[PDB]
């Protein structure tokens, strides 16, 4: 008791930059799943990405080459690092459909964090349980590009 | 707090002998603290201060000593050893080609020694005690440390 | 709209990661049916293996219902 | 409003609007007139309205103005009144946009936050937003009578 | 091996092997005609080269094999003899493989987590791969020791 | 996972023999093969499309499956079992080029029986096309390596039944 | 439909159905028997609406008709109006429905995909969908016309 | 979740005829519910708060669910059974409104039970909380729907129970 | 509570206890003693504390003993006493504890919506707390007071 | 971020020193006031919530900010503004126990004059509202800790004006 | 990143020209020194490490940058040269393998001035370095292959300073 409140409000902050219960807004439905056993942190995190609140919040006031700078902050600790990985994204959020494997739920935003969080880089760093953090100097190798 | 500040103050008015005593021990044919700027396990195959090292690796040999020294009242006003285990966890590497590390630890447990006489082991011998000893512990092995 | 219910491990064999590494080899989680795939390719180019698949959510008639 | 969400799911999915989103849209802008008239309406019955769902308020709870109550007062009161303004007026713009973005953004979200920041009663304030309702609905017919006391409703329900 | 390695870059992006990758794949095979005998003298020496490289190494490091050494004793000796005859094991693996495969697969990815806690000295063991790749050519003609110095050099790049 | 040289690396260092008579010439039967193995992986690659089209034809449509009722009604069901046809189709062409079916068993059969038994995937029609796909591949590259990929299909089908 | 498409966005938002959300429902209902009247009359002439919409689409498109271009034989062209008449069906499921997801969820995921596997040309598709609209407009009333209209150009739009 | 209209739609369709006089009988009884169902869910959202009240008061207040000892007792522990309550109290909201018990299978029964068993939650008492939640809940819309209501809160108790 | 914060701490940080982290251990040791017989102290009044708030919270908010209140009654009133022994029991754990873990995993995580279902006045339960520290203040020793006033300040900030 | 302690041993290590009679004595300073800033520190954590109450009451609100066309107008404004008031506390509360500045310039000063241009928030409001409770925790936390509260709360209100 | 063979086809492509005699003579000039580039790159590895302490010894320690205050004074200051270098190897030596400076530019050489700048590091110092290991490197290579490993290392250098 009092770490699964840890945990998810962590998940917030690193999520929206900021915590929500502040202005009183939050995911109820997800929330109460990775309290629960259901769904793993991996997935309370895909959630609340695409979930309407992150839509309003970081998908609306911005263009899409700024949302794509901003979804690798929030999803993955750190800025993007090449011009091939933004066409790449890019590429990703831009087409209606791009379809994965079979289902074809993957249009903007939705599509753009399902790419984001099942990638190889994701499920090596904060692997299914760890709420993202910020890779910055004192973490992790720092590139200089 | 103001124990951790005796105990500093009382390591700085004479840290000049807690060196000389590790210097003396582990440095033979001459006198190991002329060489030092501030005048200005099988443990000893006993470099001669001016055969096998000379005054360039005789200089480096007296000042990390006096490092090592001012490192450690730098921890004990500090909360923990990591300014300590941060800046030993990889120095044999850098030390072992002109280092002997075994003359060096006999050095460091001197200095321990002799530090631990100032005090009366209040709780203040034993914190000096504990603090340079894990100099030591981070820098024996070889392997485990880096 | 379902989520399969499974179970799986998953073991690291090229970094050997130094912390709570216990609850990152043997989980069971929902997973969407759009995600499944993706998720499951994972375990197996990580080389561990998946010991259940339950369907959980729907049924399978499909048809109306799939989309979501 | 209904086109804004229509819009920003659109937007969301990366995709053209849908036929259903377009047939709402029909039905919304078939409406307009109706929900003009009925806001229209609540406009010029703005003040009436909240001087009656005060003396409700005031009958069901006179505790609130009692010495250990938030409005205890006459300019606490006032303030009570200011804000049950407040909240018909954003009534009135959901009534007109025909659905509740507007009134999400200006009076809902954070209302938790303030209330008890300011020490007041909010199922109190829901019990005057309901004499509201009562009050509203008394001088509409009966479809816009539903129409104006769905959204008196969705105000209580979100403060809660 | 060389096709584990392509088909791992394959399945990763998800793709067939490409128009440059089955030109390598091709070349791959076409000098293990060659290098099948290159490994075979190297694999018919293999209790020799490491039991002439332990005077060679603990002559040039005479505290491997003293009271304040890691290898003092007989059977101390013996293990770190054993040590070596593993990675001339290993590496001959490799050169009988194609890439880094078979010694950084087994016996390379972690040696100094072995030794974190095993206390063996890495830049000992960067001399012993030294004198190993530098005993180890000369029972081969320079045709196969240009075939056979980049396949020891990994040992002391990778370990450094 | 493993190919014939790999296997033959590891099944040694298991015991920590060197590579013996036996072991070279386990490796001189890869090498000697191998590059009819590429042959057929360049054929195969340029011809997917047309293998999973024609097992498709000869196995799977104009059947109750693609009728309304069966597991290939609505274009969502169909692009999904042509897309295990594709994954079928490269990870044979992969394990034909690795000459061993560990990459068959780990990245293809690991999760995929229980899966299609919940998900109500007709087993024995994936198995039709997968004798489909094998037919036509083995048409296309010719002798030299049409057994060398029937192996493998095979594998892949007995697998899966 | 509509009531799906309304209860899961309020269920995703956590919350009971909006303002918009409860009147799109009421004006669906208030709809319905008109599309159930439209329904009626799309399958009773459903042969004649696919009659027709080959006969333009074999006018407008003869390369698909001719040698290759995989609409040549009597079974081709069978099949061919087979799946017009799929797409028929489909299109009378989507007007009752009131929304497309049932449209989307049967036949409009994943058709790229099968379409190019089996060569069929998805604008000659899109050009039978067209000629099956204009039956369906010969054969309607004006607004029932413009009603089915938007789902037949809906499933134009999906088929590109 | 399937509705009414798209339960018809998939249940002709994987048979594959068009609707016929049958579907559109079907589909008028929905039709001619004629928005019954929204007025009552429209009231029960407006006062869905005292609904929970009532029944909480009727079920397990004032009695040793809420002393010492008990699975209702803390605060914690209430406001997750409240919330359990409003989320029982929604999704039937939603399954009237839709005409179609799917989506309570779908994520509100669907191993509730498993989870209950799992936690502590005493099954019975929740049930006679829904129980009398209906009976509220009929006696607020009114008798049009109280029983189309009733038949949903039923389906929900004997899933839970 | 400190242990558990502590321990949780460090594993999260994925390192051993602090030598400062395991002061706050060594500080809870020493004032154990301390802590122990102040919980004593509170405990040997638990009735008469709950009297004098008693008073002290009907003579402040006649509000709650109102018609319109919710301890209008000898059984509600006896309730409201009930709750007020449940939070003296409440902080006095967190008083042995050290950590306010206890109090916040038993009474003020979801008591706002408790006392919202229950519509309960939040500011007079807070009241009630305060009279209750002040008693509480007024029974103990300044220097242990303070800390005392420290939990009972941090219920009091919860619970608002 | 730095407190006193490691400002102080980071000066004599850039130089390169062993701490002198003059570093004992800042620590001397330092260490003998430690206890009331940890009382003051918990005065403020267990009052936070009113000592935001009164700086509110007394500063922002009864003013043309609530009103509308006021920055802080809508509950939306109201919590952002409620929240940034105890992030400034919070910060304050940090910089007062350590007995430095350096976490309010690198953790809360920087961006903020700039981000407030951006949206238009009245940064003399701010100063004044930062007052407020400067003023507050002046009252709270007594005679002991009242200057070494107030001068973090200075040091941000110059900062930010 | 680009090598000689991607740079002239890419120069060759924008124009839209067919690859004509002074682009075979690039070409040709670059396949006939592929083998002493091979070489020198293996002869670069390995002698690695000895390299970077030859070069570090040469230029970098016996100054103020070990004194107190130095951007090398303690370990992990010393420990991020070593590191920082291996850089400057690795790299340029992939540039004398694809010889072509472009790797220098894209992953090395672009913004480390405004790194440096950022975290103090003497940039004249880590050029004096450079030069360093570009004399140990001239003299470990051979005499021929002493050249374009000198035109790589003066290139990095000239770019950073
Ligand atoms: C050592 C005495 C014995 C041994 C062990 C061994 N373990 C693994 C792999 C793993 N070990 C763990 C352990 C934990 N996860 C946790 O959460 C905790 C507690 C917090 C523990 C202790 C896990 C999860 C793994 C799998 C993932 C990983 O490899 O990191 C291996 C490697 C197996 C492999 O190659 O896949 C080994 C060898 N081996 C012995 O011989 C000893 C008896
Ligand atoms: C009245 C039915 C209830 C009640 C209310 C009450 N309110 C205040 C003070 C304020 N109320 C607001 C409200 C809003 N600001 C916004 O932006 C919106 C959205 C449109 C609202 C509703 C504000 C800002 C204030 C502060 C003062 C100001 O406006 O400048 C009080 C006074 C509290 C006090 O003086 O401490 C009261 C009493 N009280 C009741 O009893 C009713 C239930
Ligand atoms: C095709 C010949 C048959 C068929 C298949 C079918 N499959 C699915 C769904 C899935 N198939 C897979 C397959 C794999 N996962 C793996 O890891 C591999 C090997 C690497 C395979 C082959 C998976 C994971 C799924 C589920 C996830 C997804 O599809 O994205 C379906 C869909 C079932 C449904 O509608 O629910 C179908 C129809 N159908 C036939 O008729 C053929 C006999
Ligand atoms: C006719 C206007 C166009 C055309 C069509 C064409 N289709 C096929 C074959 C098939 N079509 C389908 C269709 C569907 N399956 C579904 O689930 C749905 C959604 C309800 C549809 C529409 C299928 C499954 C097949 C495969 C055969 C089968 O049904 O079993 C062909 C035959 C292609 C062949 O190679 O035999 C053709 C020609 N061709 C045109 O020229 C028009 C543009
Ligand atoms: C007293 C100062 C205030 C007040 C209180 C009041 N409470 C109730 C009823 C209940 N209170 C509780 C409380 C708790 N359950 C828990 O688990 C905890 C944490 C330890 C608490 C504090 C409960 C469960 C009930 C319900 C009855 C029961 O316990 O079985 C009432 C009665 C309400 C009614 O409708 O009868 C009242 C009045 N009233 C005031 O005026 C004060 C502000
Ligand atoms: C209420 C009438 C009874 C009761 C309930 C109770 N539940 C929990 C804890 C949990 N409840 C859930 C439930 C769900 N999560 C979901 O997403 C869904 C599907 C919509 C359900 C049904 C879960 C997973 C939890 C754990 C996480 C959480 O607390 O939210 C509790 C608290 C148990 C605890 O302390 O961990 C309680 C009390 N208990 C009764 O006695 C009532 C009769
Ligand atoms: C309140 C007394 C005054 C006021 C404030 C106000 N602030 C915002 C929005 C934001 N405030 C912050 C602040 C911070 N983020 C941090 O990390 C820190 C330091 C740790 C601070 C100080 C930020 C980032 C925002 C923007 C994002 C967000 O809203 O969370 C608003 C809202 C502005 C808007 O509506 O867009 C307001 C109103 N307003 C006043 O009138 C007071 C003087
Ligand atoms: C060594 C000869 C000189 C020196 C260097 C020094 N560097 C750092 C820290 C960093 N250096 C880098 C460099 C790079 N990142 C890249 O991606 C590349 C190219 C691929 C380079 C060259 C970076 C990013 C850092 C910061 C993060 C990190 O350490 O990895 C330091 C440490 C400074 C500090 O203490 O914070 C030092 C000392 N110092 C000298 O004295 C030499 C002149
Ligand atoms: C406070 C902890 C700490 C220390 C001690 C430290 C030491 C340190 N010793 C160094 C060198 C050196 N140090 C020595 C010698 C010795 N070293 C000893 O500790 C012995 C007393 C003596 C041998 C008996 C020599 C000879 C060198 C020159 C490099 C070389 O050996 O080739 C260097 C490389 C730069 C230089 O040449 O000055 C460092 C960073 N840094 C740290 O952060």
């Amino acid at each position: 008791s009092d770490e699964k409140e840890r945990v998810v409000r962590a998940a917030y902050r690193q999520v929206f930059e900021r915590d929500l219960k502040a202005y009183g807004q939050s995911v109820s439905e997800a929330e109460s799943k990775v309290k629960n056993g259901e769904i793993s942190v991996r997935e309370f995190v895909r959630r609340l990405g695409k979930s309407e609140l992150y839509r309003r919040e970081f998908y609306q006031p911005f263009i899409n080459s700024r949302v794509l700078e901003l979804a690798f902050k929030h999803f993955l600790g750190r800025a993007p690092e090449s011009r091939a990985e933004v066409q790449k994204y890019f590429s990703i959020i831009s087409s209606p459909i791009v379809r994965g494997q079979s289902s074809m739920p993957s249009g903007g935003l939705y599509a753009l964090i399902d790419a984001l969080i099942d990638s190889e880089e994701y499920t090596s760093i904060f692997g299914e349980d760890t709420v993202p953090y910020l890779r910055n100097l004192g973490v992790e190798a720092q590139p200089s590009w | 707090g103001q124990r951790r500040i005796a105990i500093v103050a009382k390591l700085t008015e004479n840290a000049e002998m807690i060196v000389s005593r590790a210097a003396n021990r582990i440095f033979v044919g001459g006198s190991p603290m002329a060489y030092s700027e501030r005048q200005k396990v099988p443990p000893d195959f006993e470099p001669i201060n001016i055969a096998r090292y000379g005054p360039e690796r005789m200089q480096k040999s007296i000042r990390d000593l006096d490092w090592f020294l001012r490192y450690t009242t730098y921890a004990i006003l500090a909360g923990d050893p990591s300014i300590l285990e941060a800046n030993c966890l990889g120095l044999r590497e850098i030390l072992e080609k002109s280092c002997s590390i075994s003359a060096t630890i006999v050095a460091l447990l001197e200095m321990r020694k002799n530090a631990a006489r100032l005090f009366k082991d209040e709780a203040d011998s034993k914190l000096v005690s504990s603090y340079i000893s894990v100099v030591i512990r981070a820098l024996d092995a070889d392997r485990s440390d880096a | 709209s379902r989520y399969f219910k499974v179970t799986a491990c998953i073991p690291s064999l090229k970094r050997v990661r130094t912390g709570r590494e216990l609850q990152n080899t043997f989980f069971t989680k929902l997973v969407p049916y759009e995600n499944w795939f993706t998720e499951q390719q994972r375990i197996q180019k990580a080389g561990g293996k998946v010991l259940s698949v339950k369907l959980f959510t729907g049924v399978q008639g499909a048809n109306t219902g799939v989309g979501a | 409003s209904v086109l804004t969400k229509a819009i920003v799911n659109a937007d969301a999915e990366a995709r053209y609007l849908s036929p259903g989103e377009l047939d709402r849209i029909k039905s919304f802008v078939a409406s307009g007139e109706r929900r003009l008239r009925i806001a229209q309406t609540l406009t010029e019955a703005r003040e009436r309205i909240v001087k009656q769902a005060g003396d409700q308020l005031f009958q069901i709870r006179p505790d609130v103005v009692s010495p250990g109550g938030n409005a205890y007062g006459e300019k606490m009161t006032a303030l009570c009144l200011r804000d049950l303004d407040y909240y018909l007026r954003l009534v009135t713009y959901g009534i007109v946009a025909g659905d509740v973005t507007p009134i999400e953004e200006i009076g809902i979200i954070g209302v938790k936050e303030m209330y008890n920041s300011l020490q007041t009663p909010i199922p109190a304030v829901a019990e005057g937003v309901r004499a509201m309702k009562n009050v509203a609905t008394s001088l509409l017919s009966g479809d816009d009578a539903a129409e104006a006391g769905f959204y008196f409703d969705y105000l209580v329900g979100a403060m809660q | 091996s060389v096709v584990l390695t392509t088909i791992m870059n394959a399945d990763q992006q998800l793709r067939y092997p490409s128009v440059g990758e089955l030109e390598q794949i091709k070349n791959f095979m076409e000098d293990s005609a060659l290098r099948l005998k290159v490994a075979k003298t190297l694999s018919d020496a293999n209790d020799r080269v490491v039991k002439q490289a332990s005077a060679g190494l603990f002559q040039r490091r005479p505290d491997l094999n003293n009271p304040g050494g890691n290898a003092y004793g007989e059977k101390r000796l013996g293990s770190c003899i054993r040590d070596l005859g593993w990675y001339y094991r290993l590496i001959t693996y490799s050169i009988v493989a194609g890439n880094n495969e078979p010694v950084e697969r087994i016996g390379l990815t972690g040696i100094f987590e072995m030794y974190r806690v095993l206390e063996v000295p890495i830049p000992a063991m960067i001399e012993s791969m030294r004198l190993l790749k530098k005993e180890a050519l000369e029972l081969l003609s320079p045709a196969e020791a240009e075939i056979a110095a980049p396949y020891f050099d990994y040992v002391i790049g990778a370990m450094q | 996972m493993q190919d014939a040289i790999t296997a033959v690396i590891n099944n040694y260092d298991v015991q920590g023999k060197y590579l013996d008579g036996a072991a070279l010439d386990k490796l001189k039967a890869y090498f000697t093969t191998g590059a009819v193995r590429v042959r057929a992986a360049a054929v195969i690659s340029s011809n997917a499309t047309t293998i999973i089209k024609e097992a498709a034809a000869k196995a799977l449509i104009y059947s109750d499956l693609t009728r309304p009722g069966g597991n290939m009604y609505t274009t969502r069901r169909y692009a999904a079992c042509i897309r295990d046809m594709d994954y079928f189709l490269r990870y044979a062409t992969y394990a034909m080029l690795a000459g061993d079916p560990s990459i068959l068993d780990e990245r293809v059969l690991n999760g995929l029986k229980e899966t299609y038994n919940s998900l109500g995937v007709p087993i024995a029609a994936t198995v039709g096309g997968i004798q489909a796909m094998k037919e036509v591949v083995g048409g296309l590259v010719g002798p030299d390596a049409a057994k060398e990929a029937s192996i493998y299909f095979d594998y892949l089908s007995s697998g899966l039944s």
